[PDB]
């Protein structure tokens, strides 16, 4: 939650959290304004 | 660091890497090896408006036409 997955490749790098669910979204094929622009609705759907 | 850069009221978000700050002034860098260049208008990509982006932050983005062009 705090470094991503960094700590499991060396040190413990810490990022905001929007900022590597943006990242996660990146890596299968989708662009990170589509994140950014709705965080609120992820976030509800979630914690749900 | 910020997820995005406004500029002439336009969200600009990286291409690949990440939004760093010195202390003064922002750059963009990759995100495996720290080397930052001038955030420019061929290093970004436009979408949406600042207006939906929570901790965007105002920058300059340079454009290269204009100084050639004088
Ligand atoms: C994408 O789908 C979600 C539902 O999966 C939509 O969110 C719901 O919208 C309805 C109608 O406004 C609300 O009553 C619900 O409370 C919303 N659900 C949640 C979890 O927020 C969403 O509007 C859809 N997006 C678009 C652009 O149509
Ligand atoms: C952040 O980096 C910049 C760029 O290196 C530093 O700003 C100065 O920028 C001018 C050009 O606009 C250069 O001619 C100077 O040599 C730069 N100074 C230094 C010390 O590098 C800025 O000082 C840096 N900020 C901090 C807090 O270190
Ligand atoms: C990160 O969290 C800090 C608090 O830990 C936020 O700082 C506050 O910002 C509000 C305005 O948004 C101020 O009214 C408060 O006085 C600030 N608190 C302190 C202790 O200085 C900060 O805004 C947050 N950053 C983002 C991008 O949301
Ligand atoms: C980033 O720059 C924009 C553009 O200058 C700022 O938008 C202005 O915000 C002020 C209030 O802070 C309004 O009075 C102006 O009308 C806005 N200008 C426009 C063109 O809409 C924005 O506030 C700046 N952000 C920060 C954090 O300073």
């Amino acid at each position: 939650i705090t470094s991503g997955w960094t700590f499991g490749a060396g040190p413990a790098l810490q990022i905001p959290f929007p900022m590597q669910m943006a990242y996660r979204f990146n890596g299968i094929g989708v662009t990170q304004n589509v994140l950014y622009e709705n965080q609120k609705l992820i976030a509800n759907q979630f914690n749900s | 660091t910020a997820p995005a850069i406004c500029h002439d009221g336009k969200a600009h978000f990286p291409r690949e890497g990440v939004f760093v700050s010195n202390g003064t002034h922002w750059f963009v860098t990759q995100r495996n090896f720290y080397e930052p260049q001038i955030i420019t208008t061929d290093n970004t990509f436009v979408s949406g408006n600042c207006d939906v982006v929570i901790g965007i932050v105002n920058n300059t983005v340079y454009d290269p036409l204009q100084p050639e062009l004088d």
